[PDB]
């Protein structure tokens, strides 16, 4: 899953550039339009996931390198997460899952499959429990 | 399978981060 | 299609924040990994689409406001574009289409449908003709 | 339909931008 192995022809480079442009423009514009509340939540997720990534670096890295070794579906990642969040109502596990899914996305070169994963897993992560924490902290 | 192991790992990391926050500062923790 | 009408509940705000975090992190990391060549192409697309947007502002705006009035599919947008690019081998039309599809994406609140559109239309836009221009200009 | 009209509009804008570039500076134009 090395970026260079996906950028073999000029068409590959140009198509990457166009897809990046479209996605970057869209994300910048979305943020420009977001309510202050939503922006505050983004900042919290940023700061708290950075703490997980910092404080548990070696743990997170292990989880990444294990996901590398085996092949599995977005579906079953999702279902494995939903099971954990059912009986674990902690804040930490939700933050760690966001960091983990985010890393998985960084390692995925299929943009449609990536957004599908982010979209599904964001539904799973944002249960009543998570919403209560985020609104409490904010 | 592996997926289960990772998910279990995520909960362990999460719970340890929760326990490192001084009690009371976050409702529900 | 106003952002506020999609952000009605706290769950809506938090899910938006998580999805933004994941997508922004992914895009930043992708750029950090891109070869200089690809980055050069992104800069060209940025500069040339900015020129279209500037020099033909009133034209582009009209096209946006018309797309607002009617409902149509990504499929038929795509096929309408492919037809134009078949018999029009100009640079301009390709740049204008990128700007147009990018705007459509900014106005779409469904992230999966948005990336699907960007992905499909980027394939259509990046024909041999476009690649020849981009490599010539770069 | 409308989609066709827009696409035609895009080609007209595109061609006019092409014609505004001094000839020779971009191969193919």
């Amino acid at each position: 899953t090395n970026i260079l192995d996906y950028l073999s022809t000029e068409r590959d480079h140009v198509m990457m550039a166009v897809q990046y442009y479209m996605s970057k423009q869209r994300l910048d514009d979305l943020y420009r339009q977001l309510p202050t509340k939503t922006r505050s939540y983004i900042d919290i997720i940023n700061m708290y996931c950075d703490k997980v990534n910092n404080d548990y670096n070696r743990d997170m890295n292990i989880m990444y390198d294990m996901a590398s070794t085996e092949s599995f579906t977005v579906y079953d990642i999702n279902n494995e997460v939903n099971t954990m969040l059912l009986d674990n109502k902690g804040l930490g596990v939700r933050l760690a899952t966001i960091s983990f899914i985010t890393e998985l996305g960084k390692r995925c070169m299929n943009p449609v499959e990536t957004i599908k994963m982010f979209t599904l897993l964001s539904h799973t992560i944002c249960d009543d429990c998570f919403i209560d924490y985020i609104t409490d902290i904010s | 399978d592996i997926i289960r192991n990772i998910a279990r790992h995520l909960a362990q990391v999460g719970d340890s981060m929760d326990r490192s926050i001084p009690p009371g500062l976050v409702n529900g923790l």
